């Protein structure tokens, strides 16, 4: 068989390739930014007062 | 263009990021001289109108960049002078659809949270006003945290709840009572 | 559904006390209102966008009052001018 | 019939009466406070700018 079976055309094939590459780039950038932010927060919070920062509020505010 | 501005915005994030790894940075300084930080904070107004969609992904990189500048000690000086507190007030911004809503609040909370705890006691005066002027809203988030889409939504609540908590302990709102 | 309704009831009570206080004296208290909205930004944005069976209607009613509470403080404090 | 059919005792009857009176008083007070607050807000908002106060935000903030 052949000549077309749930296939696409080259003009649309290249467009789909470019769209997929762009989406993958955006997703990778977002994930890297999120990971960098998480690492920064972990480095800044691991110094001290890990649970006290929330305990003070749980004691002040309504539990 | 819609794709050029997006790629250009994300590109600046990599430049400033890799520069810090190399307490100051020449990349962030150049942006201030070119009036980039000024116009950038001005665009923060009316963000609700802008916010898969091309406009949504563009705003993500925008707020993401500002968050990086608020991590270095020198950024608080240039960023604070831009009067960002008055820019985010005119906009009145303060299962999958809801998840995106909290994503915007988290991005803004992180920029403000990191900015106050960057310089020192010179910005705590502004942080207290933000919590007092917008009191109650944060209380609902801090109490909420205390299938796939559900876990994603709850995850943002944890980050949003912990975002304000960092500003409280860093600003010293407990002493004000 | 009933537990959440009581939560918003507390926020509304506090928002009304602060909202009416700033718009009572005049321009001497607007300086404090701006700090409350800026220091607690984002939280109010979620409420103003939510509004935009018995227990459900009661819960939504509090959201309308809570959403309109902050709106009065904004127009009364003049946060739009600050941008 | 009689001598008790889903009934109560006088010692509990008076207690239930007092509890009902207290609950009704609290409910009436809460309702009156809510009505007074609603009337005050209606009097303060009916002056002018009924829809503009929300339109300015809907135009500024994300719809």
């Amino acid at each position: 068989s052949g000549t077309g079976l749930g296939e696409v055309d080259v003009d649309t094939y290249l467009s789909n390739l470019q769209t997929k590459t762009t989406l993958s780039m955006i997703a990778d950038g977002l994930e890297r930014s999120a990971r960098d932010f998480d690492a920064f927060l972990e480095e800044n919070v691991t110094l001290e007062w890990e649970a006290q920062r929330k305990r003070i509020y749980q004691h002040f505010g309504i539990k | 263009d819609t794709t050029c501005q997006t790629a250009a915005m994300i590109l600046l994030n990599a430049l400033v990021h890799t520069s810090r790894a190399s307490v100051d940075c020449p990349i962030i300084d150049a942006l201030n001289r070119l009036n980039f930080i000024g116009v950038l904070v001005d665009s923060l107004k009316e963000i609700l109108n802008e916010w898969a969609s091309p406009s949504q992904q563009y705003t993500s990189a925008k707020l993401a960049l500002l968050l990086q500048l608020c991590q270095t000690r020198q950024g608080a000086k240039y960023v604070l002078q831009a009067n960002l507190f008055r820019a985010l007030e005119q906009s009145g911004v303060f299962v999958v659809a809801l998840e995106r809503h909290y994503a915007l609040l988290v991005a803004l909370a992180r920029v403000v949270g990191a900015a106050v705890t960057a310089r020192g006691a010179h910005n705590i005066v502004q942080g207290r006003k933000f919590l007092t002027q917008h009191r109650g809203l944060v209380v609902h988030v801090l109490k909420k945290n205390a299938i796939l889409a559900q876990q994603a939504l709850e995850e943002r609540i944890e980050e949003l709840a912990e975002a304000f908590m960092l500003l409280i302990t860093a600003t010293g709102f407990l002493e004000y009572e």
